[PDB]
């Protein structure tokens, strides 16, 4: 499926997870940010690449990136 | 007599076009009584056409094989055949006016940035300030080249927003 | 959460007529998703696959063909009535997978029990150029 | 600890981050975190980006004086 | 050397009907070829 | 007055004023100098 | 049947006076296709004085409606229950907006 | 899942959708993105593909020769090259009706035939082919050559025959061999064939393989060549009253400098072209042994690249590091090759019509128009391909650490300045050209056309007066005998060239007026705008402010979503796909100008083009409406003339244009939802749900949608203009 990569510039604001319509991201404990939270993608096989997480990222550039490629039944959003 | 072309006064197709225009204006005029407003309107149109055809002649304008006047754009060639007033003088005048516009816009951009919310001044114009900068732009090239001399016209490449490579 | 709940097919479905955007042949060929919630009272909600339904006072079970529909229903129930539902995925052979509350605390929380995966530890824009990774099968963002 | 890990709060800074929207731009320091995070320098910018935000976190090595 | 007069009556239907039909048949079997 | 003046100080209103001013200037120039093409004093 | 309907006249400025064609009747203008001439002939309008009076009445009613909008928003704003009386709105529109206007035009 | 059709992509194999087919075709020959691909395997696949394309080209020209020989009138056209039209191929369509069969019988044929417009008849008459048996043996020999090339590609693909990586990367030896052998001795053999065959065949002497090694091309017999008296070859040139098919007014000359055109056939002399190709061959051979091979002499590419750096930091590091950049990145070489070849075919198009090299080619108006239009469209297409593959080079294989401070790093550093200046010049040209055209149209509309602005193109007229055209007057070079340019070559090529350039019948330096000036500025606007789009796509290919990480997303990706205000059409592929539209508009402009000017020249009403190209009403009415009367009357309820097929393919092109509008305007969400509804309809129906699809039907990708819309748009454009051009030039001429 698609590739979801999260960098260290994330501030743990949990906006990307709330904007996710397929429950791909998660919040794990961290020490590199003030909020002590870091975004993770343990369910990247269910991500369709809608880039809704990138819209909700408040940091400049993007702390979360979605790269398309190798579309599957789950990645193409097919009910059939 | 440049570019194998004849002057408009010496040309025959120019006079033929003028005669055809006068003929169709007279044909339109003959359908109205002399004591009617369309008659005076068509007479004024014919007078304007005759004045324009007289002014296009005896002014250096030349036409080739169709009676439609041609314009010479190369400086020097237009200078030695009295064709500078065709495009050479108007292009300098347009450059003067365009520099006026650019200098006035630059002055308004710079002078409305050292204040709180410059976008508010951009969207709601300071009309007395705009008119003052409008009437102060008559010496735009002097101020432009002086800003070039002191270096305030151009910004250095360190304070300029730049795209990643 | 502490113990992963097991789905019950005998739980009553919410009061609804017939759906046209319901489960297709993929439900009997590939996996299909099933959402469960616990309604304290009967009320009308809007399904993502059609019109409106009425949930029963008790357990409620619904079936969908896409996980996005399940999460849309979940977030609608959480925003409108604070229901906290949960959906499973059932394959063709009957394998049941727990999907939304992986630690039972929802992904908005942390719970100090999830290991962060697929996290690049370098800043964005510090990735190598595609010329550096050529004829290797490794993307610049996958390292 | 000693002095401060970052610049003075409220002072103008120039962002040296190339991938940022505010590269070679002047911003105002809001607060500098002292716990030891990667990007403690919070900078507020007068002009918003395409996303509409105007604040970002930068590290110590990507801020300089306004020239 | 010179082709016979019935060559337009044979090659044109061959490359207009038969050859594209067998090409689409081969391509359809190649698209849906599974392991 | 000053609220109405700031409304008149908005960009569309001053743009409209410039539009009427420039259009009227060019139209009166064309009317009192009928159809010129070459600058001949 | 011989004079084309014309109601727009241009100003002779840059040679656009040629758009004032010979529509007939000793007039120069643009041949209009709105059919306003036939509408005014169907309404019994004969002289230009009636058209002037209709124009002045239209301007007066336009100013009255513009003041009415200002009044019914800023001064006397109807409530939500006033707008929700759909039965009264339908009755007044069927009887007064359409039927009374139809009877007045018939008369 | 995991079907075997995309064997070059394991990820595409595991795609249960119809898109797997489509992405299995568009990514077919992108070997750099294939799984488990090495550089040596990529080079071997490239070599096999090149041999395949060569075999296809040779098979195609063999088929052209065979279909001209069989079901053609080559001998009848040889006898009378003025009246009877060439025949391309016979028509066997059972859907044809009897009036359609009767109407298509032209050129003295026994069946329905197509009038040839490719111009191979004139070319094969010029090179010396006269009989149908010669065309037959040439076609079968080219078919054998194509089969040999296909077998060679297969054998070089086979193991223990694949070339090494250093064999492909040996740039110096390849450059020397292709400069000296592919261009030098090829041109030498071609001009030897010219001297041996074409000049005797143009002088009424048959030279064949049977009588080869027996007839001497020059009566002196090669002894002036060894004696150094090369001027003896240019002793008795062909006279003005010389017949091309016969020996009347012939001569004994194989290499000369008779600049101009043959008066009988309005084409360049065969001896002049033979001398040209001989000089070209000598220049290529003497420059084909300059680079450093395994011998001790030669030139190293990297040494000259690194040494050519301006002092005092004019270009920073200079041209250093470009050798590895060219050698490692194949897309850079692809872009350079496509740009050079596009400039070459642009020059070919601009030099065929003014200087026809083939006998009886200028009289064939439809042939010249079709050839010019085809060459210009191909030129624009590979111009755009050069720029697109340059953007591909910038995205895929470009290491700034390698070429740091060089010319590439510098032009990537100030790319904003280049893009801004190109945008400014595009805005300037477009604003002033549209303002001038609208001003002229308004002035002509008001009944007083003398008020329009007609800026005389004095620069081109001054150039043409400096090159021999005395129509404009003036006293520059090649018009006054006191000039050194007139004195030099006064008895070499000037008397013929001046006669050719002072004639108004041919297309050699035609009269240029204010309408020509305006359309030339429109052409300049089109070229500068397409250049702006393509260099903005190439320079911002690997990154921008909206997408700094554009290199990680590849060359052809749809968007980044609706975030940051919207990011659709941000890849360099989208910039190329917009530049395809702009290139199509520009080539449409140049072809409209060429077609209208040449049509008014052939009709003799050059004044109509002079007084009608100024304003766009003249372009719409006197060109797109007046000349389309015969095209639209190809088929009607009254009957049918010979231009029925051209009207049908004109409407066909307008239809494909509309389908391009379909695939370009509407985007993916509506069609995806509609496909979902159709999937439900097929799933929930009796007597039809027994069947099923092996792959799930999905809507086409956004990049795929752009490609399909571009293809339909370009196909409709090409077919429409080809139909209009051929129907207008052939319906009233011959
Ligand atoms: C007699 C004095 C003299 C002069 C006139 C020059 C001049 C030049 N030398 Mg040089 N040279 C000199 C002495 C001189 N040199 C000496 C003493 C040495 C030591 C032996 C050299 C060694 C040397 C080397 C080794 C090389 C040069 C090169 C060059 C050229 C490029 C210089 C440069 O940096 O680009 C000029 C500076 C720039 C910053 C470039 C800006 C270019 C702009 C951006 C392009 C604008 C294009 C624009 C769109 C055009 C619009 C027109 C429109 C119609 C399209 C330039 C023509 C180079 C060369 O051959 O190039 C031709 C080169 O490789 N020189
Ligand atoms: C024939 C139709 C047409 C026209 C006129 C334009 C015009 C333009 N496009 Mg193009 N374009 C078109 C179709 C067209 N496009 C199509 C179908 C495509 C494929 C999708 C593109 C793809 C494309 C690209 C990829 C690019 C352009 C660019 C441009 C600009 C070129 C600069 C120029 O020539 O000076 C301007 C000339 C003009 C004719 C513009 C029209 C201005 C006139 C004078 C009207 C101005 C207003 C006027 C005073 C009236 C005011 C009142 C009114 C508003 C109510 C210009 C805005 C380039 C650009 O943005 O420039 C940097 C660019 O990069 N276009
Ligand atoms: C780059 C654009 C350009 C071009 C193509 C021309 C072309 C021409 N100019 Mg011009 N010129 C130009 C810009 C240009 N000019 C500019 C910017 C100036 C300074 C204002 C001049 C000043 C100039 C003079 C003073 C003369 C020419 C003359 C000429 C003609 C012959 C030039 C020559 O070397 O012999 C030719 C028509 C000469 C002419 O008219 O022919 C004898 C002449 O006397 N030109
Ligand atoms: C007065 C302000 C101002 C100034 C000084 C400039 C200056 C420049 N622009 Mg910019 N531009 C402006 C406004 C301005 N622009 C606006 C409002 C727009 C949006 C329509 C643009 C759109 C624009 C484009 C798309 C491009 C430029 C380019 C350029 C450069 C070429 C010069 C030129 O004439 O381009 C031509 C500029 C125009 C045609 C824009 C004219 C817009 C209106 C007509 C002028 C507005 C005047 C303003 C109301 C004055 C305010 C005074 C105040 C007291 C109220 C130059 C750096 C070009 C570039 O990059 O060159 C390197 C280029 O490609 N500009
Ligand atoms: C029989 C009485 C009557 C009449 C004739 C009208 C007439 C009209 N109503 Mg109204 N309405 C009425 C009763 C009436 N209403 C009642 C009782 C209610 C409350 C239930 C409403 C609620 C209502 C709403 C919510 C809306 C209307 C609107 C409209 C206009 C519809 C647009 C149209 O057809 O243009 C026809 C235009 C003309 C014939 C031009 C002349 C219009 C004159 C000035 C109106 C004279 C009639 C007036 C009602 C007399 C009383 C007002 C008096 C105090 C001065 C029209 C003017 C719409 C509107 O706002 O339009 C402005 C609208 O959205 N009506
Ligand atoms: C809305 C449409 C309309 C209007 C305005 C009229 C109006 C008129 N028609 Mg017509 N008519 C109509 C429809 C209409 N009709 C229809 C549909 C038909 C069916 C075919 C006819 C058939 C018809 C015929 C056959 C005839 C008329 C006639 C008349 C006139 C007689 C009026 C009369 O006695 O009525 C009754 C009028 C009143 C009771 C007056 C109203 C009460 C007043 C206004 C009270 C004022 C009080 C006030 C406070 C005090 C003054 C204030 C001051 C001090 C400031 C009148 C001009 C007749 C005519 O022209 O001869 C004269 C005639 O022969 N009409
Ligand atoms: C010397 C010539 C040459 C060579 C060797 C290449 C080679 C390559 N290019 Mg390049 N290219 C060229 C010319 C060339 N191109 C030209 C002239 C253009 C401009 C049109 C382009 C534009 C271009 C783009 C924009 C892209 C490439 C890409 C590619 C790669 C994919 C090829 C492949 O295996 O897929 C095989 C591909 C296909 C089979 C698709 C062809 C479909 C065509 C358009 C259909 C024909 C149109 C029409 C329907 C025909 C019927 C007409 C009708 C009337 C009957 C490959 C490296 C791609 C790449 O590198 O991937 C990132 C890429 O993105 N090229
Ligand atoms: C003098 C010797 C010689 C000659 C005549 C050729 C001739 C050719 N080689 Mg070259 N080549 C040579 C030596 C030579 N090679 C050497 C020594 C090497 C190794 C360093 C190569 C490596 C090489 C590669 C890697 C490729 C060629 C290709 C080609 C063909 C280019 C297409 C063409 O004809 O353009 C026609 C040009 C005009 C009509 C003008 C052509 C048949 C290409 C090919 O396979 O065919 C397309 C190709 O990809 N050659
Ligand atoms: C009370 C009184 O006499 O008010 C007379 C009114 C208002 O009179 C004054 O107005 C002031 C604002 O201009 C303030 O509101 C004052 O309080 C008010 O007394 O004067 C008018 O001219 C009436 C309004 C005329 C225009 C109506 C346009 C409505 C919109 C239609 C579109
Ligand atoms: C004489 C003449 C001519 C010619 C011309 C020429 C040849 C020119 C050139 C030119 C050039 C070669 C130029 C260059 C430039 C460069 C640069 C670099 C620039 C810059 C600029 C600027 C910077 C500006 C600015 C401004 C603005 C925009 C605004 C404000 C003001 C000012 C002015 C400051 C012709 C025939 C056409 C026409 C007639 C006349
Ligand atoms: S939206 Fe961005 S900054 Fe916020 S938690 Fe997600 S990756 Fe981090
Ligand atoms: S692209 Fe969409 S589905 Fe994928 S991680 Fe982002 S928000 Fe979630
Ligand atoms: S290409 Fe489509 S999905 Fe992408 S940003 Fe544009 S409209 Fe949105």
């Amino acid at each position: 499926a698609h590739v979801v990569k999260i960098y260290d510039t994330c501030i743990g604001c949990t906006q990307c997870v709330r904007a996710c319509p397929l429950d791909v991201l998660e919040m794990v404990p961290w020490d590199g940010c003030k909020a002590a939270q870091m975004a993770s993608s343990p369910r990247t096989e269910d991500c369709v690449g809608c880039k809704r997480c990138e819209t909700a990222c408040p940091t400049d550039f993007l702390s979360v990136r979605v790269y398309l490629g190798n579309e599957s039944t789950r990645s193409l959003g097919l009910a059939y | 007599d440049v570019a194998g072309l004849t002057p408009c006064s010496e040309s025959k197709a120019y006079n033929k076009l003028e005669r055809k225009e006068l003929k169709t204006l007279e044909k339109r005029l003959k359908k109205y009584e002399p004591g009617s407003a369309p008659y005076l309107a068509l007479q004024a149109t014919k007078e304007r056409t005759q004045n324009r055809f007289k002014n296009y002649a005896k002014a250096g304008l030349l036409c080739g094989n169709d009676g439609l006047p041609h314009l010479i754009s190369d400086p020097g060639l237009a200078l030695r055949f009295n064709h500078a007033g065709e495009v050479f003088i108007p292009t300098f005048g347009f450059l003067y006016v365009a520099g006026y516009i650019g200098h006035v816009g630059r002055q308004y951009i710079i002078k409305s940035k050292e204040d709180a919310k410059p976008t508010d001044k951009e969207i709601i114009l300071d009309v007395p300030l705009a008119l003052q900068l409008a009437f102060q732009g008559w010496a735009w090239p002097l101020a432009a080249i002086q800003e070039l001399r002191n270096g305030s016209l151009l910004e250095k490449d360190e304070n300029i927003t730049v795209s990643p490579r | 959460p502490w113990k992963q709940p097991e789905l019950d097919p005998d739980t009553p479905s919410p009061i609804f007529g017939g759906s046209t955007g319901g489960l297709l042949r993929k439900a009997q060929v590939e996996e299909f998703y099933v959402t469960t919630w616990e309604s304290p009272k009967e009320q009308i909600f809007e399904m993502p696959t059609g019109g409106a339904a009425i949930m029963r006072k008790g357990p409620n079970l619904l079936k969908f063909a896409r996980k996005e529909q399940c999460l849309a229903l979940t977030t609608q129930l959480r925003t409108k009535f604070k229901m906290t539902p949960c959906f499973y995925r059932v394959y063709a052979d009957g394998k049941v997978e727990y999907l939304h509350p992986k630690d039972g605390v929802y992904p908005e929380k942390v719970n100090a029990g999830r290991v962060g995966v697929n996290q690049n530890m370098r800043s964005i824009g510090e990735n190598v150029d595609p010329i550096k990774v050529k004829f290797t099968g490794s993307q610049p963002f996958t390292i | 600890k000693k002095k401060e890990v970052g610049p003075k709060r409220g002072s103008l800074v120039k962002v040296l981050r190339p991938e940022s929207y505010w590269y070679n731009q002047v911003g105002k320091v809001v607060s500098v975190d002292q716990s030891g995070i990667r990007y403690p320098v919070v900078v507020r910018f007068e002009n918003q980006n395409y996303a509409g935000v105007s604040t970002n976190n930068y590290a110590l090595d990507e801020v300089t004086d306004p020239p | 050397f010179v082709p016979p007069a019935w060559a337009p009556s044979l090659f044109v239907p061959l490359t207009g009907l038969v050859l594209p039909a067998i090409g689409m048949a081969w391509a359809f079997t190649y698209i849906q070829k599974e392991k | 007055m000053k609220d109405f003046t700031t409304y008149l100080s908005t960009a569309p209103v001053v743009g409209l004023g410039w539009a009427i001013f420039t259009s009227g200037l060019l139209i009166e120039i064309n009317r009192f100098f009928p159809d010129p093409l070459v600058f001949s004093f | 049947t011989h004079i084309k309907p014309s109601a727009q006249v241009v100003w002779p400025i840059v040679g656009q006076e040629i758009l004032n064609g010979d529509v007939g009747g000793g007039f120069q203008g643009i041949q209009i296709t709105s059919g306003f001439f036939q509408l005014w002939r169907a309404s019994g309008i004969t002289s230009e004085l009636q058209l002037y009076s209709t124009a002045i009445g239209g301007l007066v009613l336009a100013a009255a409606c513009f003041f009415a909008g200002w009044f019914h928003y800023h001064k006397a704003a109807p409530k939500l229950e006033w707008f929700q009386n759909v039965e009264s709105m339908l009755n007044h529109h069927l009887a007064g907006l359409l039927g009374l206007g139809s009877l007045a035009w018939a008369g | 899942a995991t079907k075997l059709f995309p064997k070059f992509s394991q990820g595409l194999a595991q795609d249960p959708s119809t898109r797997r087919i489509w992405y299995g075709l568009a990514t077919a020959h992108d070997f750099e993105s294939h799984d488990g691909m090495t550089e040596e395997n990529l080079y071997q696949k490239i070599f096999a593909s090149h041999f395949g394309q060569l075999a296809i080209i040779f098979l195609w020209t063999s088929g052209n020769l065979f279909h001209v020989a069989w079901q053609g009138n080559f001998e009848q056209w040889v006898t009378d090259p003025i009246h009877v039209r060439p025949i391309a191929h016979a028509i066997w369509d059972p859907h044809f009706g009897q009036p359609a069969v009767e109407a298509f019988t032209r050129g003295g044929a026994s069946g329905p035939v197509n009038i040839a417009t490719s111009g191979v008849y004139q070319w094969w008459y010029t090179i010396g082919l006269r009989s149908n048996q010669e065309l037959y043996v040439s076609s079968v020999f080219l078919a054998l050559v194509s089969a040999v090339f296909l077998f060679a590609g297969w054998l070089h693909l086979q193991p223990n025959f694949q070339p090494s990586l250093s064999w492909f990367k040996d740039a110096e030896s390849r450059l020397n061999h292709h400069l000296s052998g592919l261009f030098g001795v090829s041109s030498l053999a071609w001009t030897g064939h010219l001297v041996h065959v074409a000049i005797p065949e143009s002088r009424g002497q048959h030279v064949g393989w049977d009588n080869f090694l027996s007839v001497l091309p020059h009566p002196q017999g090669l002894t002036p060549f060894w004696s150094g008296n090369w001027a003896a070859y240019a002793q008795n040139p062909d006279t003005a009253s010389h017949a091309f098919g016969t020996a009347d007014g012939s001569g004994t000359a194989i290499l000369t400098f008779l600049g101009g055109f043959h008066p009988q056939t309005q084409s360049l002399w065969l001896s002049d072209m033979a001398h040209h190709h001989l000089a070209i061959a000598v220049l290529f051979i003497v420059a084909g042994h300059m680079y450093r091979t395994n011998f001790g002499i030669g030139h190293r590419l990297e040494a000259i690249l690194e040494a050519h750096t301006p002092p005092a930091g004019g270009l920073g590091a200079g041209h250093k590091g470009l050798f590895h950049t060219v050698n490692n990145s194949l897309h850079f070489q692809l872009g350079l090759a496509l740009a050079s070849v596009g400039t070459i075919t642009s020059l070919v198009a601009q030099h065929m019509y003014s200087l026809p090299p083939y006998a009886y080619l200028a009289v064939d108006f439809t042939t010249q128009a079709s050839l010019y239009t085809h060459h210009q469209y191909i030129a624009g297409f590979i111009m755009c391909g050069a720029f697109a593959h340059g953007a591909i080079f910038f995205i895929r294989d470009y290491d700034p650490e390698q070429n740091k401070g060089n010319v590439l790093a510098r032009v990537l550093d100030h790319k904003e300045a280049i893009i801004s200046h190109l945008s400014w010049v595009s805005l300037f040209l477009g604003f002033h050209t549209l303002g001038l055209y609208v001003h002229n149209d308004v002035v002509q509309a008001f009944g007083t056309p003398e008020k329009q602005i007609l800026i005389e193109p004095v620069f081109a007229q001054w150039i043409q007066a400096a090159q021999g055209k005395s129509l404009y007057g003036f006293d520059l070079l090649l018009a006054s005998s006191s000039s050194s340019a007139y004195s030099a070559g006064q008895s070499l090529w000037l008397p013929g060239w001046l006669e050719a350039i002072n004639n108004n019948q041919n297309s050699l330096f035609l009269t240029i007026g204010p309408g020509d000036f305006l359309v030339h500025h429109a052409i300049a606007l089109g070229l500068h705008t397409t250049t702006l789009i393509l260099v903005k796509g190439a320079l911002d290919a690997r990154g921008s402010k909206l997408m700094p990480d554009k290199k990680d997303f590849g060359y052809s990706f749809p968007c980044d979503g609706p975030g940051r205000g919207g990011t659709c059409d941000i890849s360099a592929y989208d910039a190329f796909y917009l530049a395809v539209f702009w290139m199509l508009n520009t080539i449409g402009w140049v072809t409209f100008y060429w077609h209208w000017k040449h049509l008014t020249l052939w009709q003799g009403n050059v004044s109509q083009f002079d007084e009608s190209s100024t304003y766009l009403m003249g372009w719409l009415r006197d060109y797109l409406w007046l000349n389309s009367s015969q095209l639209i009357n190809g088929y009607n309820p009254f009957g049918m003339n010979s231009l029925s097929v051209w009207a049908w393919t004109f409407l066909f092109g307008h239809l494909v244009y509309a389908t391009g509008f379909m695939f370009l305007i509407s985007w993916r969400g509506y069609w995806q939802e509609l496909i979902e509804t159709l999937v439900w309809a097929h799933e929930k129906t009796p007597l039809a749900n027994l069947v099923y699809w092996k792959d799930k039907p999905v809507a086409l990708s956004i990049v795929q949608a752009r490609l399909v819309g571009l293809a339909h748009f370009s196909v409709g454009y090409i077919f429409t203009y080809a139909a209009f051009l051929i129907a207008s030039t052939s319906g009233r001429f011959g």
